[PDB]
């Protein structure tokens, strides 16, 4: 009787909801280009709510932009606030590059029309800056659909499309393009690292890794993205790409294969032990490039520390999984390789459709021993009506807007994925990869061990394991 | 003079924004324009009308739903961002609720689709009988009736009542104009809607105050110690219901005068309830605050033995701190009515300068106010942008600055720190334990060895790396 | 009346709840950390397997130690047979043993056995058994009844290098650094390491536990081993200079190779926090004539943005009692106080007060601190817990695993230090000293924080726009 089942929400409102709007997702592709400042056309509050977001997630500044939409504009139509926007932007911003022109639920209804304002834009600033490039990217992101992941994905794809369309093919770079998904500042570090030990030159899109900046001597501001404009170009002179996320860069990978021929391989996001190994043997098929020693190692130091972990403590504990669909699927696999039981997974959007054909699905179908219900279109508050009506759970694992549910609860919560505001420093500690299991199993001990003491629950275990 | 900054050279009607205040000037030539429209793409701290609304007073609310009518961000946004605590267990804090807004919605309407979130809420958790119903920038343009499925929905389930507010993010120029609807829309249909037991001789509202860490609850000790009756607190761990008694109240005490003065003026007019402001921050303004309550009560002694006592317990640690701030220098980067709290009040009490502020929102009055209470050479900034900030900070050198999490995450990479003047470090700041909670944040923030060891280059042979002696009141 | 630090002795005879194990542990320490080496605990079999488990709980691995077996016989007519027997049992079964220091245990220092010449006798039998072959037997004092196991850990330390630098002495320069970083975890050595490579800094770090984390490999191969070798050891007569980070544990094998090799030795204040880090690369710079590079300017930025989101919003005015041995005890608590932590009561937990009250680090203390700090010396845990029943109101405990009941009953956080740290998983990973380390502490103590008031419904609605 043993069933992995995907139904929606029963629910058509939202109570605490997983993900934010497109919107916002459009932003932080943007943010994590060097020389970059995103444009949202419409209301104050659809940028200024996130870069607090992003405060909360990152304890850093980003500079987004406003179109500020007011009355005028919603009865008349606002192309003049993007086209002032623009302007003001490039004038106060003398090494401003790239403008992502992100529109809203206000800007999709009223039906401005962006690419005739980046006409207008583009005449205007080659007339004034005729010795500077700015591109002006379109990014259609009404929020009445999708989530932050599908905004992410649109905005990357839309900005390759418009650098790309400028430069076009030129000599071969011999690199891979990387795209990661939405994953942290370490995340990126890892990868850099497994790449560099392989001795495969890949960018990763977008390199988020100086997101975490230093307080310097010098007083220097360094909290920038590094993918830059020639980095961007490059992708349609790479020897291959590697997507790591289906839900978040998979299509920018299509887009330049329909384009360009740089053959896209899509592989299962690295969480885990086996994704990570599958990621690892896809690199050197593409590359012909053999999987150093150095990862043999790391690998199995995580697989040590795992085992110390597994059987004693993990075994068949119940967890519940929410966040992002490429994260939530990618954990539910960890979890099972180190005798956790994913019971309940929870993706936040309308997706559905997509998410019945991801072949990670069958791969749950296919190995679990114990009922997996994933809720699609969820919200938190499907976790927490489950707890009330009597699923037990031994652990959460999800992003820090969920934290109440597992404080009333009295559940240990490992916190995952974007944002995680409510702990210090999980933006630095890797995810994915060997080490980022590693690290996942661990953190799931701690809170698991911390939980046994506060509850006094066989707290004098924890001596001879 | 009015200001024209270096940053602002494109963008020149910045100038009339930004007042530097200088010897013998006639003020009233020189009030900056307030409360106008913001400039594109300046990168403005100010937010949207719904955030006035839900965010800031009508989310206060301990007991009630938050129903936002739009796509689900708008619902997102504000969650996870507020610190306004209750006594029942933080429910204001906990849940946010959305429509969910889709395309079908944009194309045949969404008032259905808002009736079925309300019973759907209602029916999720039936202890909770009270509802506000937010609309945002989607479902204004499309114009569904909001008030009309609320009436829908209170006939059809007599044991709730629901409130509405038209603020889509679109409407007036920054998060004031939420302010606005609300507090009409507040007094003209839902005050005097029902009535509580009077307990005391004495009555009153406290009106503009919401709770940030504790500030209500603490003020409300000193209204318990005196035996006055709090009718309706606007909304600082408030009630629905307790807002609805708002006419039986005998005195209006305002603090927060741009959010909440319109609802004291309307109960004013149409109640004959008295306005009187007060400054619930600083120890020598709460003082002052007091008397005029207990004044109006004729309950003077009462305030006398309150104050003293007060002044036992907290002045000793308030004037170890003003010792080692006094002549500090300090920015107030918020939302405009705690510039004009401020200013002289942390002059006054802890010796400290405040040679910058800027107002998101803030209108022509709160301009008035606090450059009657300000200083001269100090920067007096409507609607300032993120370059501004830097040329100012070029300009003043604060040794401090109180503002939001994000500009206070900027600043630091200059090795400037900030208090949150927002939700605050460790609070409660109001009252006179409040001022001394807040003198000790802005202590431990500006003497702070880590500013002096981020200045220290390790590859300078010439420096070496120093150690601070602190100290504690 | 100005903030005073007091150093005061434990007032009780006896010990409740021991802060350390014995100089013997500490030896067995000192040599697990060395290639081709097996201790031998020249005592009954609990002074070994008792120090075997041990590590095992910090660790959670196997170190090869074996024991004399002292027996009833041989307590009271000499322990001499068992430690040469049990030396060339050891040399017979395992063909790769280089180096065996012989480790005294109380028993064996009451009853007088001769070590030096039981190693006579098995220099002479292994001589002739295995000529070729070169074992170095080390002979290691390390009666129970003086000291701790740091003391042993510095004792054995500096046994060893002396046997093998007295076989090999002096010759060609090295151009290498010494390091002695005192009793630390792999996660230290992986950071120094690093912090040596981006000077470019030639150094050997003694011991290389490093390796001591080793992986689960599809060749089923074992690789748990020190990586300090003989010929390691022996170099540490021809190097530039000696770094000694840590006074009670290695700064004496410093001053041994000073006195006999003319190698100048370098103490610096143990590197826990961000100026003790700052000084201990200035001195690196100005012993090899090496910049400090960008990278480490850069690994400091970014670990004082870490800390500047965690001091005046969650520690100032925080009390902290901390724990270990005094390297990391007097270490921390400088730490603590770069952060806005008032570390007011600090415990270390052996004899050794004569030197303790002549640290230099006393002095820093004693001029920088705004509150009275009690440094009590002979400690036990008791004398915190008891302090904690009389009315001290502690924020926060750092401090080994062997204070964890303190913590929980008192409903305290803890982060785990030092050693051993066995209630936790994966510390032994994650670096304490450095820029890194100083981060990496502070954000377990934030994060321990930040889970007590969840658990304890403290504000905990705050943890949202800090
Ligand atoms: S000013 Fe809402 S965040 Fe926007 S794109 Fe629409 S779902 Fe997303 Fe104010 S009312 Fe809200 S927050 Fe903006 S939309 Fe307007
Ligand atoms: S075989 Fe057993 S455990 Fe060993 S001593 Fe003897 S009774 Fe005790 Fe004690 S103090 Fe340390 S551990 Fe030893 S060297 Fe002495
Ligand atoms: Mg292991
Ligand atoms: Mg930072
Ligand atoms: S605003």
């Amino acid at each position: 009787p043993a069933e992995v089942k995907l139904s929606p929400r029963d629910r058509e409102g939202i109570i605490n909801p997983m993900y934010d709007c497109q919107p916002a997702g459009a932003q932080y592709a943007g943010i994590g280009i060097k020389d970059c400042i995103p444009l949202v056309h419409g209301g104050q509050g659809c940028t200024m709510f996130v870069r607090l977001l992003f405060a909360q997630h990152f304890k850093e500044n980003f500079d987004v932009a406003s179109t500020s939409l007011h009355e005028e504009s919603a009865v008349f139509g606002g192309a003049k606030r993007v086209e002032e926007g623009v302007l003001v932007l490039a004038r106060r911003y003398p090494n401003l590059r790239v403008i992502p022109i992100i529109t809203t639920c206000s800007t999709e209804v009223i039906g401005d029309d962006i690419e005739g304002s980046i006409r207008v834009c583009n005449r205007a600033l080659e007339a004034e800056f005729p010795d500077r490039k700015i591109y002006l990217a379109p990014v259609h992101t009404p929020s009445f659909k999708g989530s932050h992941v599908t905004g992410y994905a649109e905005c990357v794809k839309s900005v390759f499309k418009t650098i790309t369309d400028a430069h076009g093919k030129g000599q071969p770079s011999g690199k891979l393009n990387v795209f990661p998904g939405w994953v942290n500042p370490g995340d990126v570090v890892l990868l850099k690292r497994y790449f560099k030990e392989m001795d495969v030159e890949a960018n990763i899109y977008m390199d988020t890794e100086d997101f975490d900046s230093p307080m310097l001597p010098n007083k220097s501001i360094e909290t920038h993205g590094r993918t830059t404009v020639e980095d961007i170009a490059d992708s349609a002179n790479a020897l291959a790409t590697l997507s790591l996320a289906r839900y978040e860069g998979n299509t920018t990978g299509e887009l330049l294969q329909k384009t360009f021929a740089v053959p896209n391989a899509l592989v299962n996001t690295p969480y885990g032990i086996k994704n990570t190994d599958d990621m690892l043997r896809k690199i050197a098929e593409v590359t012909g490039k053999e999987i150093p020693e150095s990862l043999v190692r790391e690998r199995g130091i995580a697989l040590d520390a795992l085992a110390d972990l597994a059987h004693m403590f993990f075994a068949n504990k119940k967890v519940a999984i929410f966040g992002h669909p490429d994260l939530v699927l990618g954990l539910a696999q960890f979890c099972m390789e180190v005798e956790l039981e994913p019971v309940l997974l929870l993706i936040g959007d309308d997706q559905g459709n997509k998410y019945k054909k991801d072949p990670r699905i069958e791969e749950l179908k296919n190995t679990a021993h114990f009922d997996i219900e994933i809720v699609h279109n969820a919200d938190l508050w499907e976790l927490e009506k489950r707890i009330n009506a009597g699923l037990q759970l031994d652990l959460i694992m999800g992003h820090s807007k969920g934290r109440y549910v597992a404080i009333e609860a009295n559940i240990p919560m490992v916190r995952v994925g974007f944002p995680t505001f409510d702990r210090a420093g999980l933006y630095r500690k890797p995810s994915i990869g060997y080490q980022g299991a590693m690290e996942l199993g661990e953190m799931i001990a701690n809170a698991m061990f911390a939980h046994m003491e506060y509850t006094r629950n066989k707290e004098w275990i924890l001596n001879t394991w | 003079p009015m200001v024209l900054l270096e940053c602002d050279k494109d963008i020149p009607e910045r100038q009339k924004h930004i007042y530097l205040k200088a010897p013998n000037e006639d003020t009233r030539e020189f009030l900056p324009i307030a409360n106008a429209a913001t400039i594109p793409g300046t990168l403005s701290e100010r937010g949207c009308a719904f955030c006035g609304a839900k965010l800031v007073i009508g989310g206060v609310l301990k007991d009630t739903i938050q129903m936002i009518h739009g796509p689900l961000g708008c619902a997102y946004d504000t969650w996870h961002t507020k610190r306004y605590p209750t006594d029942n267990g933080h429910f204001n804090m906990k849940y946010v609720w959305s429509t969910d807004m889709k395309e079908s919605h944009v194309v045949f309407g969404g008032e259905k689709r808002l009736e079925k979130s309300m019973h759907e809420a209602f029916d999720e958790m039936p202890d909770i009988k009270r509802m506000i119903v937010y609309t945002t920038c989607p479902t204004a343009l499309i114009g569904d009736d909001i008030k009309a499925v609320a009436k829908k929905v209170m006939k059809d389930r007599p044991d709730v009542d629901v409130f509405t507010v038209e603020c889509p993010g679109f409407s007036g120029v920054s998060q004031s104009k939420g302010h606005h609807v609300l507090n009409i829309g507040w007094i003209n249909e839902k005050v005097e809607t029902m009535e509580k037991e009077i307990t005391s001789e004495y009555t009153m509202n406290f009106i503009g105050d919401f709770n940030i860490q504790g500030d209500t609850q603490l003020l409300q000790t000193y209204w318990d110690r005196l035996g006055i009756q709090v009718v309706a607190h606007f909304t600082g761990n408030g009630t629905y219901d307790d807002l609805r008694c708002m006419h039986q109240a005998q005195l209006n005490v305002v603090n927060c005068a741009r959010s909440s003065g319109y609802i004291a003026n309307e109960l004013k007019k149409r109640y004959g309830i008295p306005r009187l402001d007060i400054d619930s921050w600083g120890f020598n303004y709460m003082a002052e605050g007091i008397r005029k309550i207990c004044a109006f009560f004729g309950i003077e002694e009462k305030g006398e033995e309150l104050i003293a006592e007060e002044y036992a317990k907290w002045k000793p640690k308030l004037d170890w701190y003003k010792e080692r701030l006094q002549g500090k220098k300090m920015a107030i980067w918020t939302g405009g009515p705690r510039l004009w709290h401020w200013t002289k009040s942390v002059e006054d009490d802890l010796g400290v300068q405040v040679v910058a502020m800027s107002s998101k929102f803030g209108h022509e009055e709160d301009f008035e106010k606090v450059i009657a209470r300000g200083k001269e050479g100090t920067y007096y900034i409507d609607d300032g942008n993120e370059l501004e900030f830097f040329e100012i900070i070029d300009l003043v050198k604060p040794d401090v600055i109180f503002t939001g999490p994000r500009v206070g995450e900027l600043v630091k990479k200059l090795h400037i720190p900030y208090v949150n003047g927002h939700g605050y470090h460790n609070g409660p700041y109001m009252g006179f334990e409040g001022f001394v909670n807040l003198a000790r944040d802005m202590y431990n923030a500006v003497h702070n060895p880590l500013r002096h060891l981020a200045a220290v280059d390790i590859r300078d042979k010439s420096q070496t790396t120093p150690v601070i002696v602190r100290g504690a009141a």
